[PDB]
């Protein structure tokens, strides 16, 4: 055949793959930890922008840190050798380099070492996408007027800078999310992945701002923070 | 809005 | 699998399929046409260009009017079935519509209706790309300072516009088929077919100019003429 | 240079 290129993942598997979304609204009392309104919407945004890029959805409420990592741990084990790519979508509270299951946190290593590319084996070579809604700390943004590395082919997507708040809105849901729903949907048959997530990131820095009654957490700002393992260009579409 |  | 797109030929057959370059430099006496000094370094310029791209080449040199016929008639009825895309060369004398044979003209319209969707089944779909370095008048440029159609999947690379003369120069080779082969060199891996053939018109335009004692051929121009019937996006490379 |  003719000259070929392969600059692009392989993303006409029979599957496109798994897309496992964990949605932690209410938190155990002795947490101390808020129940995160609107994160309903945001889970409910994601299962259907994610159902027509045609990835197998599951989503899951409410899970305690040890059902998070026996659920990871059981994902990364199953055969996705007919599958183009993983998603997980992680929606909670955290810290840097942490999530919070609904009774204690679960560090957002241990759940992505699962899917390293020795692994998983069957995922080597594979996109693996975490997108995470979740604090990484408590700063605001003011504002201004032979073999391959067992962690590629990862992709971090952060709602937030690190050290940073994210915020999320109790009827609309989360900026970070909402944004990233509405590319996707706009831009997912025409964009590589990246630059889906570059207008991301200027929808949400650009079109969100805080309101509250409390001047500590008013007018600020927030920019997500796109952090990328990959070694190929991503599209979610292929030819033919 | 709330913080995460 | 995920969204699909077809936008572009499939051009991943097991073969990218036939050039065939049909060279006229020696024209009959009696026919009273001068012998096409240059012609030789195009045809040899284009089989390795072409070659470059993966086509099955196949040279002819001095075709009288019935061999060229023959040949294409032949060609015709070959099973293209395994062949992503058919090519054409022409190299000779000519006026609008019509290539010299070395001893009379052939219809280009008898030619390229060969290989008609309902004429060639095994190309129906397919691009089939006709490359005519040939005069198509005598005006010279001065310059300034269900079913599918049957005439469908075709591209036409004239070397000049309608009602004018071509140029080719006796050492270097035709203005034309020097600069496509050149810009399929630099592009073919990069860009769509009409890109890089406007990228041919651009050369022609703006790098050559005509030297002649003779005041009527002297300081004229050419620019030449893309005429598609394609439906689609064509790239010479294909991804995997 | 040479007509066609």
């Amino acid at each position: 055949s003719g000259i070929s290129l392969d600059n692009s993942y392989k993303m006409d598997y029979p599957e496109m793959g798994l897309c496992i979304i964990i949605n932690n609204k209410n938190f155990h009392k002795s947490t101390g930890m808020t129940s995160r309104s609107g994160t309903d919407v945001d889970a409910a945004n994601l299962r259907e922008t994610f159902r027509n890029l045609k990835y197998e959805v599951r989503n899951k409420n409410d899970l305690t840190r040890e059902e998070i990592v026996e659920l990871m741990r059981d994902v990364s084990k199953e055969d996705h050798s007919k599958r183009s790519s993983f998603v997980c979508v992680l929606l909670s509270h955290g810290e840097e380099g942490i999530i919070f299951g609904t009774n204690g946190p679960v560090d957002l290593a241990k759940i992505t070492n699962f899917f390293r590319g020795d692994r998983c084996r069957s995922l080597t070579g594979k996109p693996k996408l975490f997108i995470i809604q979740a604090c990484r700390g408590t700063e605001l943004d003011c504002g201004i007027e032979h073999k391959i590395p067992v962690e590629a082919d990862f992709l971090y997507a952060y709602s937030t800078a690190p050290g940073y708040y994210s915020w999320r809105n109790s009827k609309d849901g989360s900026w970070f999310i909402q944004s990233l729903c509405a590319m996707l949907k706009q831009y997912a048959d025409k964009l590589e992945f990246m630059h889906i997530l570059t207008r991301v990131n200027r929808k949400v820095a650009t079109e969100f701002e805080s309101f509250s009654f409390d001047a500590t957490f008013h007018a600020k700002k927030q920019i997500p923070c796109i952090v990328s393992m990959l070694t190929k260009e991503l599209y979610f579409y292929h030819h033919h | 809005d709330e913080v995460d």
